[PDB]
């Protein structure tokens, strides 16, 4: 309802709690290049360098 | 730092192939006591073995 002499105020009140969740940090994660390519064996490093 | 990633490199080398055990008489032809004639020839057929 709009009206110029008409006003409300609330006689009562309540407390709500909510709940927004938010993500701070990752999984911390280092890949090898050498090892992706394979291990073990010279001729990844040598045509890898 | 992570400077690198390590691998503990090989001794020597070691390769084994599948046993040649249940032998075909491929020396049928080696042992045989008489053979044909030249124009007689025999074609031994050698197969799954």
């Amino acid at each position: 309802a709009y009206s110029n002499n008409s006003i409300a105020i609330p006689t009562n009140f309540t407390i709500s709690v909510t709940t927004e969740i938010l993500p701070v940090s990752m999984t911390k994660t280092s890949v090898d290049c050498t090892m992706y390519i394979c291990g073990d064996s010279t001729e990844c490093s040598n045509l890898l360098l | 730092y992570q400077t690198s990633n390590f691998r503990v490199q090989p001794t020597e080398s070691i390769v084994r192939f599948p046993n040649i055990t249940n032998l075909c008489p491929f020396g049928e032809v080696f042992n045989a006591t008489r053979f044909a004639s030249v124009y007689a020839w025999n074609r031994k057929r050698i197969s799954n073995c």
